[PDB]
């Protein structure tokens, strides 16, 4: 099931990861201050990558169209998304950051 | 939403009814008769400023939103039905579900990660009494009972009628037809002379404000409407008078009508019992945009069998639908019409001169601004906005 | 009020002549011909934006506004004048009397109390030389004479015309009809070979800026207008150049015309002599909405009797009216409607480019601008707007 | 400047070609045809909403912005060329030079101080392939080998079209073209059949986005365009499934058209081959105002001499322009003007739903986006505005 | 002739009482500070109650289309009003408000 | 005839302008702009404004007609819709005496 993604300090702070998975879509891993997050990399409204985005707190804004997302909940913050987000529980544990193998 | 917020804050009795320009969403309308829709015959409409498209399926009503969820184009520019139970985008051939919405395949790319992760929107429609009525809408709808006048869904109530798109704003249409004064307009039909009505020119009101309407906040199906009683402790006038000398009279026909008149949200009018004493009329003024109205007419006749059916419907082809329908409510069509340029910038919300019968028209606009299910915004149309 | 402020800001000239897009208030315009409105039978027009009714009764105009106060609905829709003196509005029988617009009686419920304490917008209506204006405006009126040219209104001078609408803003009609540049667009005007005309191309001025116009604003019956007088130490352009090659020549007729050319507030033109050495051409451009005017036409013949008369309405009808008012004026009605687009955001009135005789149009455009008795509004139009302070 | 901010900031990867609803300033456009203008007979045109005048003189094309400086007016109104170099405006006679704009006289008053101090806008224009080019752009111009596809300039290569007006803008008509999943909607086409074309429903993509497309921005000659390679990796759709059932198949010719599809600034594409095995396709869509474009089709094929060009232009009159540049294109057409109230408010840009495909279109969009030579502004079309 | 409206002290400063008389039309008593004056209840520009209107000093707004009047006066203070109220004399004795049977 | 007597630097406050109409030539205008003098052509390249009449801020000369602008110093359009040059005519002062040039400068 998990998925050991890097070292919590291979993020600074307020990046996204994109955390590729042979077949499977893509996952984003937030970094938002010392805390990590996880959802689906593919926005819901799109094709964009919410790892090309832009982390405002804890909502990720999607780069095609402006609109966000709660990566804690995985609940449209900003339209046009409509669809919530699949999240994924992280675990920080030694200095390394997993990733669940499904969503909640 | 929709009007300069000046205005609005000018309208404290009903700022949301002059807000409505739209129509009131989270309401059912009747858009067409069961007839115009055939099995797999997919039809066209506007409602609330919203492309629609029905289609009949194994005799079932089903409403999709005509806009495609990829590029925005209506499907209807050239309907692809290449299932029973399905539509295709003549563009790019997303396919969608006509029961749930549901982008269910994409003849050109089989393997995207869309399908089964979209839906376009569907809305609620139902039959009754041989008219289409669609929830515009979101959620779980209610009964149909609470948008239609009391006893038009009567078991034995038989209904026939006519539907017209017209030029006016829907409002503009519904006060001219719960106005008691704007019975003048009516003097010279040729119902009143060949049908023999009486109809005075309009009333001198009597008793209190309170007592020229009755409001009704909930019955038994959560109905929302509005009585005339002008008539009531009212004078009718059968002489109009100018410096005292008589210029005008009324019609002193035998058959009085038009005893109860109703205004229901969303906007359908009961008139009891017109044209004739046996019957009752039921019309509904459907938002189509903010220019343009369906007028929605209905007549009702308690029918026991099949008999007095096929006669009830002989009248009114022969009759009723000539004489009243057209010969009465013509008129109706070009007062509404009169009142578009002085409303049409809705500087007229705030400069009309009302008079004393217009009490029934501040009733209406004060229920409907407390107990619409919601206004049709320019975003319900293009897509709801919020930024986070 | 009508035009965006910083074109205004910009404009420090002329700013309330450029706001003035839907004309100016509170003065006479001329609208039909007395003829034209007949004993019992309102007519309908739209003078300023705003939709009026005038009728005939026991010979004299009256002029209601064309909006019931109750719904906002023209009364012309359906008219039910009931009684000599009054008009019944066709929805609820609100019943106003054409001589004061009150609120006298309404059939729908004589015992309202909106009877006698309402009025209906009327506006004061005068027939002069055949012709009826409006005073388009608030208070009692000015002497008609203030707001016509010298001379239209002479006991001895006979008025005759055509009236029309033109799809363009009042102001781009007195410019072109006040602009001495452009008799170059009449150069093969069928009245120029056809009556014989001396008709130049144009104008090289001469002296200084205060030369080029009178600016009347001490005329005893209070007028206000400008004389264009370009030709007191101009040279005339009879032959046109380019490259110092001759390539078209002004017209070298016997009959000297537009000796004296002047524009009135509010917008009426008045050509001397023309389009005959012996009568005088007085044309107004009424503004009936920010994009349409009446062009409304009148040739002068000073007449002794009814024989005078008689042969002066002949020849209008077979040469004036045919060679002149449409075979003259056409060209000016087309060159109108291809300023509208420059104008038509308001910013021409920033990117002109002028030459040396716009000096007329300028001083036009000042006048108008400090003599002018009140810029029209939307809010004229709908209802005036005013909060408490 | 064209478009609501609120917008702009939404659409970060691509707000320039947003904001270009009136098209890309400083490039070359096509705009007619050489054997449309002939000598001294001035030919009016709006091209990114300017209005201009074309004229041929000792068999040499010039082009000057067809409105007078003095009130504002089209000099096309009435056209007076009275010298073979000159256009005197109709108005006051302001006359300028076909060469370079100055205004060289004015008839009305030659003492004007105005004379030799004025200069009406003039744009470059050259004739290349039997096409008229404009610069509609200030300063010197490129060579137009940077606003052409590859091998449009070629020596042998034989150009023959047609021109028309489209009431979309011209961005509908750019995304339409290259899009790789609309071959759906020429599936019918007569050109599919009557010239035996292999042709899928669509493509499922392989591989990563980046290989989806080429983007070219190291072409020596400076040319900035997009290769769609959707075929490289993808698998062509042939049969059309709904449920997993075949509804519809693609065509199964012999002929191998469309190889190479590229996008190139500032909006022409290049279909290779196409519509036969031994030719190519070269159509801009050509930027008239905010509603409108030309669709300037062009058909090359290689042509060695008189004979084969006198061929090819037969094949061009009887096969090539019906049943291709009409019996195929045709379909783009109303394909285009199907998406125009969705992205008329501007908020299409927004509400988009995206699949796979689309990958080309959003290339193109960063592509422009990046690298074109300026957004023309309504302030261009009515006077460049700025406070000191 | 005078009509007992109530004792002065049941009415607050800023706020608007509603008179009906019996086989005439309603009145409207306003309080001013310690003032006190009246008008005719029903808007002239149609047929609101001032009463359910806004009164802010001397001046009440029409609850219909946002018209005002100074209520001293009875003259129109806001569009789209034009037609004066009917001001009603006022007289506070032994701290009782009374209002004039007819108008001024 | 080279150089045309304008008045006394002192008869000029800072940020004044004073037209100088000149017999069978163009009026000319000229501009105290602190201590210093400029001069242009007194029409604006726009239209037939005379900037004598317009407003002077700082270097920057405002057109009465329509608020196009020029910088004094050099001429050239500081505000639309100018597009075209001033000519600039050289000023000396002489014995506390302005002095502007006959002709403009090339
Ligand atoms: O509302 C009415 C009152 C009296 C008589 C007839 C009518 C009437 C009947 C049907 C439709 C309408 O619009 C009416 O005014
Ligand atoms: O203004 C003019 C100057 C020279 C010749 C004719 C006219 C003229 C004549 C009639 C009506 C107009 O508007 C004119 O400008
Ligand atoms: O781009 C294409 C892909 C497959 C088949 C035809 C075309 C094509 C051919 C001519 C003009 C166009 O705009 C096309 O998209
Ligand atoms: S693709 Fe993310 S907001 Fe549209
Ligand atoms: S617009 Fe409908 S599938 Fe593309
Ligand atoms: S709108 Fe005229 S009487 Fe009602
Ligand atoms: S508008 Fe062209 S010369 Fe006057
Ligand atoms: S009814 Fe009072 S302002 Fe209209
Ligand atoms: S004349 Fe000076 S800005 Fe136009
Ligand atoms: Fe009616
Ligand atoms: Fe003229
Ligand atoms: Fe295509």
């Amino acid at each position: 099931i998990w998925l050991k993604v890097c070292a919590a300090s291979d993020m600074q702070p307020g990046t996204i990861r994109r955390v590729n998975r042979v077949g499977a879509a893509p996952l984003a891993v937030y970094r938002v201050g010392d805390q990590f997050y996880a959802t689906e990399d593919t926005c819901t409204h799109g094709i964009a990558s919410l790892s090309e985005g832009t982390l405002d707190g804890d909502v990720i804004e999607c780069p095609f169209h402006g609109g966000a997302f709660n990566v804690c909940t995985g609940m449209p913050a900003s339209s046009p998304c409509t669809v919530p987000l699949g999240v994924f529980e992280v675990e920080v544990k030694e200095g390394e950051v997993y990733v669940a193998g499904e969503k909640k | 939403a929709n009007v300069d917020e000046a205005i609005l804050k000018r309208v404290k009795g009903w700022a949301p009814y002059v807000d409505a320009k739209l129509g009131f969403r989270n309401h059912w309308y009747p858009v067409m008769f069961s007839k115009e829709i055939n099995e797999g015959e997919p039809k066209t409409l506007k409602l609330l400023g919203e492309n629609l498209l029905v289609n009949r399926i194994d005799g079932k009503l089903y409403c999709l939103k005509d806009r495609c969820l990829h590029r925005g184009v209506q499907l209807s520019v050239k309907v692809e039905c290449k299932t029973k139970s399905t539509i295709t985008c003549w563009y790019h051939a997303w396919t969608y579900r006509w029961e749930d919405g549901v982008l269910c395949d994409i003849l050109t790319n089989p393997t995207s990660a869309q399908i089964g992760r979209q839906k376009l929107k569907t809305y609620p429609v139902q039959e009754a009494k041989g008219c289409v009525f669609i929830y515009l809408g979101d959620g779980d709808p209610p009964p149909l009972a609470r948008d239609t006048p009391p006893n038009f869904l009567d078991d034995d109530m038989e209904i026939l009628g006519k539907n017209q798109i017209i030029k006016s704003n829907w409002r503009l249409a519904v006060e001219n037809g719960f106005d008691p004064s704007h019975i003048y307009i009516h003097k010279d039909s040729i119902l009143v002379k060949d049908n023999d009505l009486a109809l005075p020119l309009g009333f001198a009101p009597g008793g209190d404000r309170k007592q020229q309407t009755r409001v009704v906040d909930d019955d038994v199906v959560g109905r929302k409407g509005v009585y005339d009683l002008i008539g009531e402790h009212g004078v009718p006038v059968f002489e109009g008078t100018i410096g005292g000398e008589v210029v005008r009279e009324g019609a002193y026909g035998e058959k009085i009508v038009a005893n109860d008149i109703s205004i229901w949200l969303p906007g359908v009018l009961k008139v009891n019992p017109f044209p004739n004493p046996d019957m009752m009329q039921f019309e509904w003024y459907v938002p189509i945009d903010e220019n343009t109205h369906y007028y929605f007419q209905t007549l009702g006749k308690p029918c026991a069998n099949d008999e007095e059916r096929k006669k009830y419907e002989q009248e009114f082809e022969s009759k009723w639908k000539p004489m009243a329908l057209e010969g009465f409510n013509n008129d109706d069509i070009w007062a509404r019409e009169a009142m578009v340029d002085f409303y049409a910038d809705d500087k007229g919300w705030v400069n009309e001169i009302l008079f004393e019968s217009d009490e029934a028209i501040v009733a209406w606009r004060k229920l409907a601004s407390e107990h619409n299910q919601g206004i049709q915004t320019q975003a319900h149309v293009s897509g709801l906005e919020h930024h986070h």
